[PDB]
């Protein structure tokens, strides 16, 4: 394959070889994995050659026989390579899913899968419960029927792995998903029933906590004001507000909802009368009375919201206060090996974080006795973060397996992510952390240094900084960098550390962890890494990345304030490392991480392809664009080029040392840095 | 300003355009330029009105009358205007922007909209009209020089070095050599094949001069076409003789002291009417009238609050 | 304070709320009287 | 309250380990007795009975004293610190005074100026013989930053 390539003549040969290998060593894992992956590539090669030739009657019927000739070997092989690995079957199991979803509607592929699903252990599928439920409503009946039957048996053993994603699906807006989820829950109830009732309540109450009525009305009136006064979209304005009226038409379910309907509810209903009068009259004087009432309550809400520093369970949701010694386990703690750390009790106070989104700080008491703190984000879809955490899990596994990486103790710090709806969900709170922006703010206030000193110097030297040409920007940026000592993080890392011996260990961990997430972020495409989005562990020294909202080079794609920096390698971070510079720990660590990922490119590619192609996550790619399948294919191709090292130039392949060096130059280039949005803080 | 034979305008971030006098060094009159900086000035060959290319507006101020509002405010553009050309007949006006779309503007026509467009891949950093008035050289951030013909539209794309932003490029009045400059600090000289009707305009690479260590900013031949001044971010305005491509004189504005960071970039090189003197703007807010042969600051112009990015110089009788 | 936790409501709102409740409480005994609250007053404010 | 201190500074007649250890004990107890903050001054009696108590308050006694001193006593003290480290260095005494110099770096007052440059060369050489290679590295990085 390395000499010739993949084509019509090699595939029959390399199959003869891998088959012989399998014959001579049946038990050998690699012989089955290689045979399986080869068959699977023979499928996708003839599929993409069909679309290249046929798209661009008899040929599709021949393609049916042709791919099914290679599909049944692939399935049987992946199932056998799963049992042999017994703990490193992620790649193989996802490939089974990709094959099942694509071709499993065929009787022969279905049969092979049925026999396989029987043979394979049920613990293996727990890895890929997200990907299964993503296709819970597959239009193909023969596929969907076997999904249900598999989920059924995942319910009967390890139900804690299923209740959380099922409860989210059960309250999905689209009818087919929630129907399937309820039909599965109906079957789950017979085994336990107690778990289903508990999780359905807890999740409903957590959603109520996650977005209160006055918070929903606030975001709704903001959107409706932008539609009306901005765009002059009156019908779309009613589409924003009419769910909020139907929301209150349930009635006051808690004391907070009672006092809301008391104070505002009367005015909102009166404004709805003007809206319903406008619907059958069409007067400006009618609708202006409604906007007067809407802006009346909006201003009252806007005045209230800063005062809502904390929410008491007795008021916001007393159901959760009553909850004692629940069997439903703490989210993202369940392990089939460990004993279930079930929820003991919920604390009465919720320390509401004062941010733009106003996240909560949920904290649960475990049955083991340890507290578990969480972050309840509202209106921020967390399915991306969940998938990204699956990727980091894989990468940590790969680094553990590599001896060089293991010796260096390389790993990515990750945290639990548990979605609750399309809007809200729980994030696991990482302790002993604080954002880089906060650290620099507190250091500069201590040392009496102006927080925005670099920005102020720029605007002093050239007040039109935003509107300056590229060369002009580079001059101003460099003049600021030369006239500011960028050592704040290094200095504060020293002062914070109790002793030099600890400090050195903190700095070694910091440097290696940063390099690991620089390379991984580059491949994944993670942009928008301003200092508020990364936080530093004040004990271990490891860096943590949060808020992976932008992926697959969205920042580069967007016209406004495009980011040309692959990963954050600013001067302050460089100073925090060894005095010599990036040439030391950072460069050597990058080589090791890149080499391991390139060696295991197939595993990384398989995981990346599955979640990108998922229909639920297709929305992000469609928003990035300006069909959907073509855009996804291009993104996957770019990621593959990065792993090979042909990203910089397609014509010439680049070795790992050469590729790393080019990446460092681009990240540290003055011209690229200047373009970056000022909020990114290119000067820290 | 206008009635005086020599013109010497100056403008930068301070939103003014100060018209100096070369013989004295006194600010005759300023002109306001709000909403933006000025990226490139240009006196018209007719000398009736100066130009001032800025952000989303090419303004053109009067040279004869004093203290007037902008005569022309060509709007309808975005992402700045890097440079402005002028047709020697005085009818057509060229521009270049970061929108990767060259244009041509008919001053005589009252239409706000432009006339022709030459879209390219990467943002256009500099324009230069060929003296024959038939070819339009167009640099870009990717490195690709072009020659958009003004009659056949046959752009002959050319990349001296891959993936280096070419920042300026000039061609001497006798159409002998064409020089280009990139952010590395090289000076690619090209020998012009003698074609006018054929429009072959073949560019033969002569010498890559290793002019500066850091980013170079502007190059421009003299009207004599004997000297090639080359400015850079190293605070030195080198002057290369066209024949031998050697450094005849090095005009530097360095401190002469290691303890002085970012004194200011040098991006001005305007030869005198007879190539005896050379004006030079710097980011230290000061214009400097240098001497070509000796290398001495004859006069220094001060009074600009902010940096000085542009110059204008016109000795046309 | 006046059967109101001041730290629950935030500083400024709590002070207004306690003044309102205190008026009601007094209005149980003397409902027909002009009430005029002073909340962290100055000296002139008390004088006037 | 600087007669016994100046004897403990300009003695330098110690030709063994326990001699310098005795100098340390006398130095610590004199700083406690001196110390302006009475919470420390109260612990002087216990420190005489128990050696660990005296050593745990060493850095705090020093800072309390070193702030009161009107510069002249600071030079008298720093000169004595230089002599002790440079000549007749004892591992136990050294790592005490190295932990004092590190504690002084973390303080707002700033590092004690000894023989110029805050003794970036002396303390590095001394930490190297103490085999405190992380302190050695930190100090050697400060020297690299200067040149």
């Amino acid at each position: 394959l390395n000499l010739q390539g993949i084509n019509e003549s090699t595939i029959p040969k390399v199959l003869q070889y891998y088959s012989a290998a399998t014959e001579h060593d049946r038990s050998w894992y690699k012989a089955w994995h290689a045979w399986a992956v080869m068959n699977f590539e023979a499928v996708l090669h003839y599929k993409h050659q069909n679309q290249a030739r046929d798209e661009k009657k008899k040929v599709t019927e021949d393609l049916s026989k042709t791919l099914l000739m290679y599909t049944v070997p692939a399935v049987q092989g992946f199932f056998r390579s799963i049992s042999l690995s017994r703990g490193n079957n992620l790649q193989d199991t996802l490939r089974v899913l990709t094959l099942w979803f694509d071709y499993g509607h065929w009787p022969d592929v279905n049969e092979a899968l049925v026999e396989g699903v029987k043979a394979i252990q049920i613990d293996t599928w727990l890895q890929v419960i997200p990907q299964l439920i993503a296709r819970i409503d597959t239009p193909r009946p023969l596929v969907g029927r076997l999904i249900h039957q598999l989920l059924t048996d995942i319910g009967r053993y390890h139900p804690q792995a299923l209740i959380y994603p099922l409860t989210v699906a059960s309250k999905s807006t689209t009818t087919a998903r929630h129907n399937a989820a309820n039909k599965i829950l109906k079957n789950m109830c017979e085994h336990s029933n107690t778990l289903v009732q508990q999780a359905m309540m807890v999740s409903e109450e957590l959603i109520r906590v996650a977005i209160l009525w006055h918070e929903m009305w606030h975001e709704g009136l903001e959107e409706a004001s932008r539609l009306y006064f901005g765009e002059r979209n009156v019908k779309g304005m009613f589409e924003v507000l009419e769910p909020l009226h139907a929301m209150m038409e349930r009635g006051p379910q808690t004391l907070k909802e009672t006092s809301f309907n008391q104070a505002y509810g009367r005015d909102l209903m009166e404004a709805q009368e003007w809206c319903r009068k406008y619907m059958k009259s069409g007067n400006v004087k009618d609708l202006t009375q409604a906007w007067d009432l809407y802006y009346h309550v909006f201003r009252r809400i806007s005045k209230q919201l800063p005062q809502l520093t904390s929410l008491e369970l007795q008021y916001v949701s007393p159901k959760l206060l009553m909850c004692r010694d629940l069997e439903l386990a703490v989210p993202g703690t369940y392990d089939p090996n460990q004993p279930i750390i079930r929820i003991q009790s919920i604390a009465p106070s919720l320390q509401v974080i004062t941010s733009k989104q106003r996240p909560r700080k949920l904290t649960l008491m475990g049955s083991n006795g340890h507290e578990f703190v969480f972050l309840l984000k509202g209106h921020e879809d967390l399915r991306q973060d969940e998938r990204v955490m699956q990727l980091f899990g894989l990468v940590n596994t790969l680094l553990a397996n590599d001896p060089t990486s293991l010796r260096k103790n390389l790993s990515i710090q990750r945290y639990a992510v548990i979605p609750l709806s399309t809007n809200s969900g729980l994030i696991g709170w990482v302790p002993h952390c604080d954002t880089l922006h906060a650290l620099i703010r507190d250091y500069r206030e201590k040392k009496k240094i102006l927080l925005n000193i670099e920005h102020r110097i720029m605007l002093r030297m050239a007040p039109d900084y935003d509107h300056l040409t590229l060369m002009q920007k580079v001059e101003v940026f460099e003049h600021a960098v030369n006239n500011t000592a960028g050592d704040d993080l290094a200095k504060l890392l020293w002062l914070k550390s109790p002793s030099s011996e600890v400090w050195f260990d903190r700095r070694t961990n910091y440097t290696r962890s940063l390099a690991v997430m620089s390379m991984v972020g580059y491949i994944l495409g993670l942009g928008d890494r301003h200092p508020s989005n990364l936080m530093l562990d004040r004990l271990s020294g490891k860096i943590l990345h949060i808020d992976f909202g932008d992926c697959f080079e969205v920042a580069m794609t967007r016209e406004k304030f495009p980011e040309k920096i692959p990963f954050r390698l600013t001067r302050m971070l460089t100073n925090a490392m060894e005095v010599t510079g990036l040439d030391g720990n950072y460069r050597i660590t990058c080589h090791t991480v890149m080499e391991v990922l390139r060696e295991h490119k197939d595993s990384v590619m398989a995981v990346l392809e599955a979640f990108v192609y998922d229909p639920l996550l297709n929305w992000r790619l469609m928003d990035t664009n300006t069909a959907l399948n073509k855009k996804a294919i291009q993104i996957i191709n770019r990621v593959r080029d990065k792993l090979t090292g042909r990203d910089f130039s397609h014509d010439d392949t680049l070795d790992v040392p050469t590729q790393v060096e080019l990446l460092i130059k681009q990240a540290t280039s003055h011209e690229n840095l200047c373009q970056c949005y000022i909020g990114w803080c290119p000067f820290w | 300003v206008g009635s005086d034979p020599v013109i010497l305008a100056t403008a930068g971030y301070d939103h003014t355009v100060r018209f100096w006098q070369a013989h004295s060094g006194i600010c005759t009159r300023t002109v306001q330029h709000q909403d933006s900086q000025v990226n490139a000035l240009e006196v018209t060959p007719d000398r009736s009105m100066i130009a001032a290319a800025g952000y989303q507006h090419i303004r053109m101020y009067d040279l004869n009358s004093n203290n007037p509002n902008p005569i022309i405010s060509y709007d309808g553009v975005n992402k700045n205007i890097a440079s402005v050309g002028f047709h020697e007949d005085g009818r057509w006006m060229y521009t270049g922007g970061e929108d990767c779309t060259a244009r041509i503007w008919d001053l005589r026509s009252r239409n706000l909209q432009c006339q022709r467009i030459f879209q390219v891949n990467a943002p256009i950093n500099c324009v230069c009209l060929h003296p024959n008035q038939a070819e339009l050289i167009v640099g870009d951030q990717s490195g690709a020089i072009h020659i958009w013909d003004l009659k056949t539209d046959h752009n002959e794309q050319l990349i001296p070095e891959p993936e280096v932003s070419i920042t300026s490029a000039h061609i001497d009045p006798d159409a002998s050599y064409m020089a280009a400059v990139n952010s590395t600090g090289n000076c690619y000289v090209w020998n012009l094949t003698g074609g006018i009707g054929d429009e072959v305009t073949q560019l033969i690479p002569k010498t890559k001069i290793p002019a500066h260590t850091r980013y170079a900013l502007q190059c421009r031949f003299s009207p004599d076409s004997t000297l090639l001044a080359t400015c850079s971010a190293d605070q030195t305005c080198k002057i290369w003789r066209t024949s031998n491509f050697s450094l005849m004189t090095e005009l530097s504005i360095k401190s002469g002291n290691p303890g002085e960071s970012s004194r200011g970039w040098m991006w001005g090189c305007a030869f005198s009417g007879d190539s005896q003197y050379i004006v030079t703007a710097s980011s230290d807010n000061l214009a400097r009238l240098w001497c070509v042969e000796t290398g001495e600051i004859k006069r220094e112009y001060g009074g600009h609050q902010k940096a000085v990015v542009c110059l204008a110089f016109n000795d046309s009788v | 304070e006046c059967w109101i936790d001041p730290l629950s409501m935030g500083p400024q709102k709590a002070l207004e709320t306690i003044g309102a409740n205190l008026q009601k409480q007094y209005e149980n005994w003397q409902p027909r009287a002009r009430y005029k609250q002073s909340l962290d007053p100055t000296v002139d404010e008390v004088k006037k | 309250s600087t007669i016994n201190l100046q004897k403990a500074w300009g003695a330098a007649r110690r030709v063994s380990k326990d001699d310098w250890l005795e100098w340390l004990r006398r130095l610590s107890l004199e700083l406690l007795k001196d110390s302006s903050s009475p919470s420390l001054r109260s612990c002087w009696a216990l420190a005489q009975a128990y050696n660990p108590m005296a050593r745990d308050l060493f850095n705090a006694a020093f800072v309390s004293c070193w702030s009161e001193l009107n510069e002249d006593q600071q030079d008298e003290l720093i000169r004595s610190i230089e002599l002790a480290l440079t000549s007749q260095d004892i591992a136990e005494v050294t790592q005490t005074l190295l932990n004092l110099a590190e504690f002084m770096e973390h303080s707002d007052k700033g590092p004690l100026p000894l023989r110029d440059d805050n003794g970036i060369v002396l303390l590095g050489e001394r930490a190297a013989k103490c085999r405190a290679y992380a302190k050695a590295l930190h100090y050697k990085e400060l020297e690299f930053q200067k040149g």
